[PDB]
């Protein structure tokens, strides 16, 4: 029954969906979180030079990936896509929320017709709009779900666990960026078993800050 | 119509299969004519003799196509020939040659061993014929798997193997048949190896005749007291 | 089209990256003397800065026409990382003025990688002797090395094939 | 032209005039201006009929004068006629503006002589015509086109559908146009051409 | 099995197997019903929390077509925003052709059409999810749920999803003993409530009197309101 | 492979057709239509397993069109397509040649496009069995009944699923001891509820029956209410 | 891809399997005479409340040549439907005339040996008897297969009984047969096969013989000629049987 | 006017149990006469095609016809009679109405069968103009109007029909600027076909 | 890919092919029942020679004519050597129900111009130029005479030298292909006299 994505099991799952799934466990950790004013993103490269682990959508919107990274560049060149038609019929910044449906609609497709197969990527979103931050995580099932922070890829369930606990505490992060990169580190640190200047990749984006990526040099003072 | 791992193709050989259970057919070219011949399975009563169509067939003025396998499949093989023939002279106002003509029909059989959602055209042709404004006659075979070959006589279809033994033994490359009624005589007793017959002979000026039972009796009793 | 359920769907070239510039070498391995030897174009050039060491000949063309497409647009020369994207196992190098020289082989940017069969122990004489202080000679001499065990893209020649001999006798 | 429809207490009858003018020259002088459609629906003007037959067979009923209006309608739109006949629901007469526009009448006249024939239809029509005195009408209103319009001439071809039979086509119902004799015979002698050159063909 | 694999197969029984195993995958799904009140419908949703990193009144499950009809579904949820989004396009599609919004019954049978379309073809896959919609127009109030083999009736209370029989048991108890739209919220709250046995429990109706016919989420003091009535 | 495209077995049967219908039989309900003098009754059984449904929508009787009525027997989904493809052809038929579609000929069109499917091999056939039922135009009273298999025929009178050589004996005796030779539609409606009651020997309710007239220029459902009106009139 | 492919053997299997769907059919029979054919076949009823009037199992092509199948009969009410259809368009509109029978027939074999050698379609399960008349070959009576393969018959039978009809018809049939007789050799062979109830009712005649101008639906053209296709009515067919 | 370019004449007369065609020979550019051996008349065995008009749509349909009447003859495996010949010339110029050939036909056969003398026409309307006396087409076709309608008389002799109908071809001729240059005619008998060239004005 | 494997199999069972080229020219052999009674040119200045199955052969050959015309029609210059090999060899990989179960070889001289030019392609799609090479059945043991009796330092000087090696090597039709569109093959009694000698 597995071996296309039309066929349902007679327990009523679709096991390509649950294989591009298990696609994502294979990739390394990242991380997201946010309070009201800021977003950001915290990302494990692996090499060899360090893959580069995040994405820019916007001034407004970014991405990064865990999984497959071509169907991340297929998924992020639609997100392009949609959001430069957002600006060029409306003059409208694409909301988070909208491209994150525009998202899960896209990729429902492959699930459904023959011919096609999951991607297998999964991507967090994080943008500031007029209703402030945001942070959706995206899987291949098509599924989007809103979040405060988050962890995806291999032995995320650690800083998934620690963003849990620690909830109560970069909710109340506004205006002090430095915090909040502080607050994801951290949360990343707990899916190892380490960090280096290069290793470790930032992205954040909020009230103020336009989308940006710190690599190199700029993650030092995090790490 | 995919490569076997031998290189072979599985369904141009099961259609070779279906030609080699086909009803015979067989030619020969003289020095001024081909004779064509089938014996006429006319074996059922209630058949309609009359109008029962002949093996062999009129592509155009000039050339004529006889075949051994799928009656159904080698129509349309012929209405494709008749429509090619015209068109021929339709773009280039000369008739086509008996080269060009199985070349196409060679072609058309080729297409359908390799085009995916059909299958090969179970029928091996023979085509004779003359080229405009010329008077050597032509002698070809096509079969399923898109060659073609030019041949000074074959045999197609069930028995094809006993009667083209005699055949070789019988033909002389040398000193071929000199006149229609050696032409006849040979193709007669080719057939006669197998065990009544239509025999067509196609001469230059586009002259095609179906030789009579009465003629073609004569020929079976010469042939017979001969045997004798 | 499909993935395991683990979750994954289911010659010998030898680069060297320099910051004088990139050098790309091939076992030619002809199979008979009779086989003409200049035609083995198994280095070849994508664009005036960027080329490429080996399907192979449709993906070139692809890579080729996106590259010149790309001048063609912007008047500029494609970014490799950017080629690598928009695009047999690679080794791609080139050179541009955002990064400089690099080397790719889902692509990812190394300093120096070999491929084929002699990969697996290539790698383990790369990590041992590759050094960030390589001059364009070093660097050609280990790809003569490590082969034992030619092409260049600067800044001033672009991308080039090799001469030989004489590099070879210097070893 | 001249083509009159005419209905009547039990059925509809068609006329016509048989002659064709390329400008001022009768091309044909005979010319059958009523065509069927089908045995019972017959057509005349100033594919239906295969396809009418072809849905008869498919649905095994006789065909209706309406069916092959509204094909001929349609297929007009696509890209004047008069169309009368009997079937199941009765007799009918149609007519259709070549740009697609249809109407119904109990009597019709169309082409050059369409005036002077309704001239006559006006002045002679009455409800529960019986069959003689509808084909008197129409016969009546194709003659005065013939005999006041330049563009109608020569016969009249009749087509008579009555509800409880078959249609009755009545080719040349009359030929009030038929030629006198010549004065003199033009009959040459034979040789009285030169020739050139005589040759047998091989058809 | 061997007559399951592909979904243009019938099995000697005449069974369809793959419908059969998307409404396994129905099966699966969180609780959701609607109720048909005098005058409008009201849909509930059990939505389950994932973990307490969910933003907690974000992640909408109930969906507007038009603006007088609201859809709810159980089993894959993304399967159910593609039936949502073709339900949509045919709403605009019958707006822009006439005027008038498009009528319940007619929306109904255009999305039953859909669903059982991708029925028909091995190249397709059934939808996995039982749809509950309905909404409010020209003739009062309609309550229809769909299955994945296309099929749907209209329904004075309708649910669907793992816990679906205990909340029939309590809808058929509503339809023995009735009920207004103002008490259809809070017996909607309490039905998902019990057939519960954490979650965010989200409502939406639409009703001639109380939103003009239009549908409206219930937020604020009236969800609060469900909520403590639930509890209570 | 046989088995699962349409394609000939060695018996030269076709499986999925045969499949297809064994389909029609799992809604479990049966119907049966009858023509009277000038009218034609279709009743079918409006089984109701659910106390929440609505039965106001429970129905496998269609009107395709203002004089053609039609009663599915088989799932409701292809039930429902069916409908919509007859009520489009005959909207086409009425466009094209310019009168209503006769029942004949619908039913000939819907078994035409039923042989289709059971001709390519990528569609599967459809497992309804349509009846089409009117007052023809010409032919009067009409019952036209379309099976999976591309297969249909005219009836006197006719009856459909799981019971249906029961009734259709029933049916089989009056027509030997006597069309349904009646007056109103109203006495013939009464006639095929009584020998739907007497085959099936089960008393029905309002509920439980849903009934179709074809009478001249319309063809209409019966509301409960009216069918009560019926089955007060047989119980007298 | 193909659903019809050559075996091993070089039998081309859906082919044989349609060849016996024909076999299971119902007997028809078709009879050529001097002045006309006679094509016959007994209908088989899905229940005593079926009206079989409405379905005939013998159908006008063209007013001259008309059809009798066996086997599955919706594959011939198709494939009758296309060759009125190819009988029209392709022949008639261009020439003005309906198609001979021979060139019908053709036609009907290219549509059947199309589904025979096109991906995604099954062969037809019908074989069909075609009786016709044309002005140049005469009276003629084909029979063509599930492949498109056709031949002409003197008379000949197809369906359950074909051997045991052909084994009578060929004692039966002789030259100098009058359409009357062929009728009466069709009725008894007929008659022989038919277990079941055997009327006008239960049996569908057809001939073509004379032309009928009765039947043409209107008089006064003296060039148009009438159907020669004619379907012996229950009563016709019920004297006959009187006097059998 | 496209027809007009080239010029030229045909004419076809019905005698007593036999045909006759007739066409000049000039071919020109309007003024400019080019060719004086470009005949008009074909023949698809028994069956005659004079085509008038555009001379490039001349040899297109001499070419397209000779296809469909080997075509036809190989599938019957029997020749064209003049009548199925007149409908599919027919319905060839109806497959280019839109677009059309700039040609006027004229089929003259005998009908091998019945044996007895066949002619028809094709007018503008695409009407077959089926004549029992004679079918002129052309620039020359009133001058050949009137002439065929002073000289024919029903029921000619073989020897006495080319005499007429050389008489008529060349008078008409010598009154038509585009026409000329030399006449072949053609008289067709059950047996034979005897082609024959004429003298004539050379201007 | 299995299926051009086959393709590989198929070619391999074909009657061998063989082509040498010389100082000045390129010289084409190839190795041809009782009553039964290769080398295509391109172009002018082309010639393409095969093994393997025949029938797929003329489409191929169809196809590079073709070719070879619509380049001179949309630019004047006729197509070289290099040009036509690899429009071939694209034409096989796309194939790739069923590729064409052929090997070509593929030899002539580019425009106004006077290096001999000889390639080879295979079902897969994949060309390449040779000094000499053999494709067909026994082509192995055909090419290991030519490694060795053919010489790269001083390859065959004359026409004679290279019917000599090319006849050599086949043990008969010969066809050499010179400058200036000079194709012409050679009389059954000149390979005897080659044969002989």
């Amino acid at each position: 029954y597995d071996g296309d994505t039309v066929t349902f099991s007679p327990t009523g799952r679709l096991f390509q969906v649950e294989y591009a799934l298990e696609a994502i466990k294979q990739g390394s950790v990242t991380v997201g979180l946010r309070s009201n004013t800021h977003a950001v993103l915290v990302a494990l490269k692996r090499n060899s030079s360090y893959q580069k682990k995040i994405i820019k959508c916007d001034e407004h919107m970014g991405l990064s990936l865990a999984g497959l990274a071509p169907d991340a560049r297929v998924l992020s060149n639609y997100l392009r896509q949609q959001c430069n038609y957002s600006s060029l019929v409306f003059n409208r910044k694409l909301a988070v929320e909208r491209a994150g449906h525009l998202l899960c609609d896209k990729a429902q497709k492959n699930t459904q017709s023959y011919g096609g197969r999951p991607y297998g990527v999964g991507l967090l979103i994080i943008g500031y709009d007029k209703s402030g931050a945001h942070l959706l995580e995206f899987q291949p099932s098509g599924n989007v779900t809103e979040l405060y922070g988050t962890a995806i890829g291999a032995r995320s369930q650690g800083a998934k666990t620690y963003l849990e606990r620690t909830l109560d505490t970069f909710i109340k992060i506004d205006g002090n960026p430095d915090e909040l990169i502080k607050a994801g580190v951290e949360a990343i640190s707990q899916s190892l078993r380490s960090l280096t200047v290069d290793n470790l990749s930032i992205a954040i984006v909020g009230k103020d800050t336009p989308f940006t990526i710190y690599d190199g040099e700029a993650v030092a003072k995090y790490i | 119509s995919i490569f076997s791992p031998d290189g072979h193709i599985f369904q141009v050989e099961y259609a070779l299969e279906a030609v080699k259970r086909g009803t015979c057919a067989v030619g020969v070219k003289g020095k001024n004519c081909v004779v064509l011949g089938c014996e006429r399975r006319s074996t059922l009563k209630l058949q309609d003799t009359r109008i029962t169509p002949s093996k062999v067939s009129k592509i155009d003025s000039h050339v004529v196509l006889s075949f051994s396998g799928l009656n159904a499949d080698s129509r349309i093989l012929i209405e494709k020939a008749r429509v090619e023939a015209q068109s021929h002279r339709l773009t280039l106002e000369d008739p086509v040659t008996v080269e060009y003509l199985t070349r196409y029909v060679a072609g058309v059989q080729q297409r359908y061993t390799q085009s995916g959602g059909v299958r090969p055209f179970g029928v091996s042709t023979l085509i004779a014929g003359f080229d405009p404004r010329d008077d050597e006659p032509k002698l070809y075979q096509t079969e399923p798997s898109g060659i073609y070959s030019s041949w000074s006589a074959q045999t197609i279809g069930r028995n094809s193997k006993t009667v083209r033994e005699f055949l070789e033994k019988n033909y002389d490359r040398k000193e071929p048949p000199a006149t229609v009624e050696e032409c006849v005589k040979l193709t007669v007793r080719s057939l006669l190896e197998v065990v009544n017959i239509e025999i067509t002979v196609v001469k230059p000026d586009s002259d095609i005749v179906a030789l009579s039972s009465e003629e073609i009796n004569q020929y079976v009793t010469q042939i017979e007291q001969e045997k004798q | 089209s499909t993935f395991s359920p683990e979750g994954r769907l289911f010659s010998t070239a030898i680069g060297i990256a320099t910051k004088e510039g990139v050098v790309l070498g091939v076992e030619k391995r002809a199979t008979s003397p009779l086989l003409e030897s200049d035609s083995i174009e198994k280095i070849v050039e994508i664009d005036r800065h960027i080329g490429c060491a080996m399907d192979a000949r449709s993906m070139i063309e692809h890579a080729r026409t996106a590259a010149v497409t790309h001048n063609l647009y912007y008047d500029e020369d494609i970014n490799v990382e950017s080629l690598t994207q928009s695009v047999v196992a690679l080794l791609i190098a080139g050179h541009d003025a955002d990064d400089g020289y690099q080397l790719f082989h889902t692509f990812y940017r190394y300093n120096a990688k070999a491929i084929g069969s002699g990969s697996e122990g290539a790698q383990a004489e790369l990590l041992n002797e590759w050094h960030s202080s390589l001059t364009l000679k070093e660097a050609e001499l280990l790809v003569l090395k490590i082969l034992k065990q030619l092409s260049c893209i600067t800044k001033q020649d672009g991308f080039k094939i090799y001469k030989t001999a004489e590099l070879i006798k210097e070893l | 032209t001249t083509i009159v429809g005419v209905k009547f207490n039990n059925g509809v009858v068609i006329a016509a005039d048989t002659r064709s003018t390329q400008g001022p020259i009768v091309a044909d002088k005979n010319c059958a201006k009523l065509h069927r459609i089908s045995p019972k629906i017959w057509c005349a003007g100033a594919l239906i009929g295969s396809n009418i037959e072809l849905h008869s067979l498919y649905t095994s009923r006789e065909p209706r004068v309406v069916s092959a209006l509204q094909m001929l309608k349609q297929h007009l739109f696509k890209y004047y006629l008069i169309v009368a006949g009997v079937d199941p629901t009765g007799s009918h007469l149609f007519s259709i503006h070549a740009h697609g526009s249809t109407d119904v009448g109990y009597y019709l006249s169309l082409g050059s002589g369409s005036l002077a024939a309704m001239a006559v239809l006006e002045s002679h029509w009455k409800q529960d015509l019986t069959k003689e005195e509808a084909i008197k009408l129409a016969s009546d209103a194709i003659q005065a086109g013939i005999w006041n319009d330049l563009g109608s001439g020569s016969n009249v071809d009749v087509c008579v559908m009555e509800i409880g039979k078959d249609a009755e086509y009545l080719r040349n119902y009359l030929t009030p146009n038929v030629r006198e004799e010549k004065q003199k015979s033009y009959k040459f002698p034979r040789g009285t051409t030169a020739v050139l050159k005589e040759s047998i063909v091989n058809i | 099995t061997g007559y399951d694999l592909s979904n243009s197969v019938f099995s000697p029984d005449g069974r369809n197997f793959q419908v059969e195993y998307a409404v396994k995958a129905v099966e699966n799904g969180t609780t959701s019903i609607g109720i048909k009140c005098n005058d409008g419908v009201v849909f509930a949703v059990e939505k389950l929390i994932t973990s307490k990193l969910l933003v907690p009144q974000k992640n909408v499950k109930i969906q507007v077509v038009d603006r007088h009809i609201g859809c709810v579904y159980s089993g894959l949820i993304p399967d159910g925003r593609h039936l949502v989004n073709r339900g949509r396009e045919e709403a605009a599609s019958f707006k822009k052709l006439y005027k008038t919004p498009i009528p319940i019954p007619a929306f109904a049978d255009r999305l039953g059409q859909y669903v059982q379309a991708h029925t028909l073809y091995n190249s397709v896959r059934p939808f996995g999810v039982s749809t509950i919609f309905g909404g409010v127009d020209k003739n009062g109030a309609h309550l229809y749920m769909l299955e994945p083999s296309g099929s749907y009736w209209g329904y004075k209370g309708a649910a669907t999803g793992k816990g679906r029989q205990s909340a029939k048991a309590e809808l058929e108890k509503l339809v023995d003993h009735h009920l207004s739209a103002r008490e259809a919220v809070k017996q909607a709250a309490k039905i998902i409530y019990l057939a519960h046995e954490d979650f965010e429990l989200e409502i939406s109706w639409c009703s001639l009197s109380e939103t003009n016919g239009l549908h409206k989420f219930v937020k604020g003091d009236l969800l609060q309101e469900a909520i403590d009535f639930a509890q209570k | 492979y046989d088995r699962h495209i349409t394609i000939f077995s060695p018996e030269g049967r076709l499986y999925q057709v045969e499949y297809a219908f064994k389909a029609t039989n799992q809604t479990n309900i049966n119907s049966l239509a009858v023509r009277g003098k000038d009218c034609t009754v279709v009743i079918s059984q409006k089984k109701v397993p659910d106390k929440l449904l609505d039965p106001t929508t429970v129905s496998y009787i269609f009107c395709i069109s203002r004089t053609i009525g039609m009663v599915v027997n088989g799932p409701i989904p292809d039930a429902r397509n069916a409908a919509l493809r007859a009520k489009a052809e005959a909207a086409e038929f009425r466009y094209k040649y310019g009168y209503d579609m006769p029942c004949d000929v619908l039913a000939k069109r819907m078994a035409n496009l039923s042989q289709i499917y059971t001709q390519r091999a990528y569609m599967r056939p459809l497992g309804v069995i349509l009846t089409f039922v009117s007052v023809d135009e010409e032919l009067g009273p009409s019952i036209y009944k379309t099976d999976p298999a591309g297969y249909y025929v005219g009836y006197k009178a006719t009856a459909t699923g799981p019971k249906q050589q029961e009734i259709t004996t029933n049916l089989e005796n009056h027509f030997k001891k006597s069309h349904i030779n009646e007056e109103s539609w109203e006495k013939v409606v009464e006639f095929a509820i009584t020998h739907m009651i007497d085959a099936l020997g089960t008393e029905f309710s309002k509920n439980d029956l849903e009934v179709g007239v074809a009478t001249k220029d319309k063809f209409f459902t019966l509301s409960a209410e009216n069918i009560e009106e019926r089955l007060v009139a047989i119980a007298e | 891809f193909s659903l019809t492919t050559f075996s091993p053997s070089g039998k081309l299997g859906q082919i044989d399997y349609a060849l016996t769907a024909v076999k299971q059919g119902v007997t028809s029979l078709g009879i050529k005479a001097t002045n006309g054919v006679v094509i016959a076949t007994e209908k088989k009823s899905s229940s005593p409340l079926a009206m079989s009037e409405t379905l005939s199992k013998v159908s006008l092509l063209t007013p001259d040549i008309g059809a009798v199948y066996s086997g599955m009969g919706p594959d011939y009410r198709v494939l009758v439907d296309k060759s009125r259809k190819v009988a029209h368009t392709s022949y008639k509109r261009i020439y003005g005339e309906y198609p001979p029978t021979k060139l019908l027939v053709s036609e009907v074999a290219k549509i059947m040996q199309e589904a025979t050698q096109s991906g995604g379609v099954r062969p037809f399960g019908v074989s069909l008897l075609i009786a016709g008349h044309d002005e140049f070959n005469g009276f003629s009576l084909y029979q063509v297969d599930p492949s498109g393969s056709y031949f002409p018959w003197k008379a000949t039978a197809i369906g359950k009984g074909s051997v045991a009809a052909k084994t009578f018809l060929e004692k039966r049939w002789n030259d100098e047969l009058e359409l009357e007789d062929a009728i009466h050799i069709a009725l008894l062979t007929l008659k022989e096969s038919v277990e079941g109830e055997f009327n006008g009712d239960t049996i569908e005649l057809a001939i073509i013989g004379d032309e009928n101008p009765d039947l043409l639906g209107y008089t006064g053209i003296p060039t148009d000629k009438g159907p020669r296709f004619r379907k012996l009515t229950s009563q016709e067919i019920n004297d006959r049987l009187e006097a059998l | 006017d496209p027809s007009s370019i080239n010029g030229g004449i045909v004419v076809a007369m019905t005698g007593k149990d036999c045909v006759a065609i007739a066409c000049d020979l000039r071919l020109g550019s309007q003024s400019l006469g080019v060719s004086n051996k470009f005949e008009k008349i074909f023949h698809y065995g028994h069956v005659f095609l004079g085509i008038t008009g555009l001379a490039t749509d001349v040899t297109t349909l001499n070419e397209m016809f000779r296809y469909k009447t080997n075509l036809y003859k190989l599938k019957e495996e029997r020749a064209i009679e003049p009548e199925t010949f007149t409908q599919l010339v027919s319905s060839s110029l109806y497959e280019r109405r839109f677009g059309p050939y700039f040609v006027g036909p004229v089929v003259a056969g005998i009908n091998s069968k019945s044996g007895k003398p066949f002619i028809a026409g094709f007018d503008l309307i695409g009407c077959i103009d089926e004549a029992k006396d004679f079918i002129v087409s052309g620039t020359a076709s009133d001058q050949l109007f009137g002439m065929c309608e002073s000289l024919y008389e029903p029921n000619l002799e073989p020897e006495d029909l080319f005499e007429t109908i050389s008489q008529a071809l060349l008078n008409a001729a010598d009154r038509d600027a585009l026409s000329g240059w030399g006449a072949v005619v053609y008289i067709i008998k059950k047996d034979e076909v005897v082609k024959r060239y004429l003298k004539m004005r050379q201007d």
